């Protein structure tokens, strides 16, 4: 029976999509997990989830390495589109007693992630990078989730002109890693610099002779470290020596990587800033400096300012943007099933298979909201039949970037594919 | 375990009305278990518990007083 | 207090009062103002309020994994 052990696994992967359906949205219900060591955690985060759970089951383990990859591009997601993935494969449980291959499955799956793409182009509107007033107001929404709140309009514009710097014009690909978050103790929200030229981790010299500032550095003015005699011989030289560099930010420094070298210290950081790079391989790298006393201000405020940045970052490589809450779902299950009768054979019941699949993401966050499950999903369907794009989710500043939704759909297709086609497993080593 | 961080929260801070605390949060879980089989969801149970919270504290308010009863009456007498 | 909170809203009372308390060492109900029994408002405030924030993460859990 090579298809009945495929079989077991698809069941297996269901039951991990239940158990994260219940964690959408913010409404959603926690999952607590005791781990092995005696640690105990507990949040509705499914990237966070999937890390901890420590799945043996081979399949399922698709789902960490899909969700990794839907922070790491998109940003936004993680939760949704495991039970996107969750969707097709209870869909192809009755494709399977009909005598169906998996291949024409799979298959039908890459024309139909493509051709919801188109379709959801079509309705969302193309926005463009040059308007700074509708960046403010996306990452503002953003940070709504989080317990700053009247602080977070200071914190708007500073996620808006840092990418604008370094989008320049068909980018595609913009790495968030080369922007360094800074947590300091001491500050508060509201003093922040950008330092656009390069931000450290780690303090200068406090001992006898060192310089701490030089101006026109790299004839070896500053030099860095992975004896208290060498500092006192190249106090004389006018080198500036900062050692203690940590291990993590030996790559970081060799990618973004001076006209005047200081060190400013607002309260207590005593941290040195560069400016003025001016290289014509590395581009300007800049890194957002984060001031806090509390140590839980500047740790929720990391994880805040992270998901604004992948939102921007959405706007960047695909421009345009749709409003959330699984209203565009809807209008895309209506289409495909009309759009059904134009094929023909076994690929075109797939379509209609497929459109039932894609309610299960708006279902969802009505049941998590405590709305009747059933009757909020036909007043969409009732609702989107005359307006276009108009539930409302504009006046309560709910908007969901086109690439997340595209994201979402593309890395289902290649999931549930890597799923189908493993027709059995033994052991190998 | 939840409970016993919400005794110590109490301690480092008031210092008293922990006992009180614990009954209030376990008389809430009985009665939330019985909506079960009356189709209630929890999200609903947690929405009405907040919208309750932020409007009982006004009702509160209302019937709160600073001391008074000073002439006719007695009041920090019967204390000690 | 049934009767108590009927004419509150109009303004105007005759023998409806409040702040009616439980005296369990004398075995009868009387004010509790008169009575020496007496608490800040903080404690209530922040004693109701942090009942229901942990009961509301307990009902939240639907799984528990134990390793």
């Amino acid at each position: 029976k090579p298809q009945e052990v495929r079989k077991a696994n698809i069941i297996a992967a269901r039951s991990v999509a239940d158990a994260i359906r219940t964690s959408l949205g913010p409404k959603g219900m926690d999952k607590m997990i005791k781990t092995s060591r005696g640690e105990i955690i507990i949040s509705n985060d499914g990237h966070t989830i999937l890390k901890q759970m420590a799945i043996l089951h081979p399949v399922a383990r698709m789902l960490v390495e899909v969700s990794a990859a839907q922070d790491s591009e998109a940003g936004d997601g993680t939760t949704s589109v495991v039970i996107l993935t969750g969707a097709l494969l209870g869909a192809a449980e009755r494709l399977l007693n009909k005598g169906i291959h998996p291949t024409i499955i799979a298959d039908s799956f890459q024309s139909a992630a493509k051709r919801s793409v188109d379709i959801l182009l079509e309705m969302c509107h193309k926005v463009s990078l040059s308007d700074r007033e509708q960046l403010v107001r996306a990452a503002s929404t953003s940070l709504s989730s989080k317990i700053v709140s009247q602080y977070s309009s200071f914190l708007a514009p500073l996620a808006v002109d840092s990418v604008l710097k370094i989008s320049d014009e068909n980018s595609k690909n913009v790495d968030l890693n080369d922007i360094r978050l800074v947590k300091k103790v001491g500050g508060t929200i509201d003093d922040t610099e950008m330092i656009d030229g390069v931000v450290l981790t780690q303090t200068a010299i406090k001992s006898a002779g060192g310089p701490t500032r030089k101006e026109k550095a790299k004839k070896c003015n500053v030099l860095l470290i992975q004896n208290d005699l060498a500092l006192h011989f190249l106090s004389k030289l006018n080198i500036m020596v900062v050692k203690d560099i940590e291990r993590e930010e030996i790559e970081f420094l060799s990618k973004g990587l001076a006209d005047l070298v200081e060190e400013i210290d607002s309260d207590g950081s005593k941290i040195v800033r560069v400016t003025g790079i001016r290289n014509n391989n590395a581009r300007p790298t800049v890194s957002v400096v984060i001031r806090g006393a509390n140590n839980m201000i500047i740790d929720e405020t990391e994880r805040s300012l992270h998901d604004a940045l992948c939102v921007i970052r959405c706007l960047v490589k695909e421009r345009g943007l749709i409003a959330g809450g699984g209203a565009p779902e809807i209008e895309i299950s209506r289409r495909l099933s009309k759009e059904a009768r134009s094929m023909e054979g076994v690929q075109a019941f797939i379509w209609q298979e497929f459109a039932s699949a894609l309610e299960v993401i708006p279902t969802t966050l009505a049941e998590n909201a405590g709305l009747n499950s059933i009757k909020v999903v036909t007043e969409l369907r009732s609702k989107h039949e005359n307006g276009e794009l108009n539930d409302n989710t504009y006046e309560e500043h709910i908007l969901q970037p086109v690439l997340v939704s595209t994201s979402a759909i593309t890395l289902a297709s290649e999931c549930v594919k890597s799923i189908l086609r493993i027709d059995d497993i033994a052991f190998s080593r | 375990k939840i409970l016993v961080e919400l005794a110590q929260q109490q301690d480092r801070e008031i210092g008293d009305g922990t006992t009180s605390v614990v009954i209030i949060a376990s008389e809430l879980l009985k009665r939330a278990n019985e909506l079960v089989k009356n189709k209630i969801h929890p999200t609903t149970i947690i929405t009405g518990f907040r919208v309750a919270l932020r409007e009982a504290i006004r009702f509160i308010n209302e019937v709160l007083s600073t001391s008074v009863d000073t002439l006719g009456k007695e009041t920090l007498i019967n204390i000690a | 207090h049934a009767a108590s909170q009927m004419a509150k809203p109009e303004d105007v009372k005759r023998r409806s009062y409040r702040n009616y308390g439980l005296d369990l060492i004398r075995g009868k109900i009387v004010d509790e103002i008169h009575a020496g029994v007496l608490e800040p408002t903080i404690s209530k405030v922040k004693s109701l309020k942090s009942a229901l924030e942990a009961c509301v993460a307990i009902l939240r859990i639907d799984t528990m994994i134990t390793v």
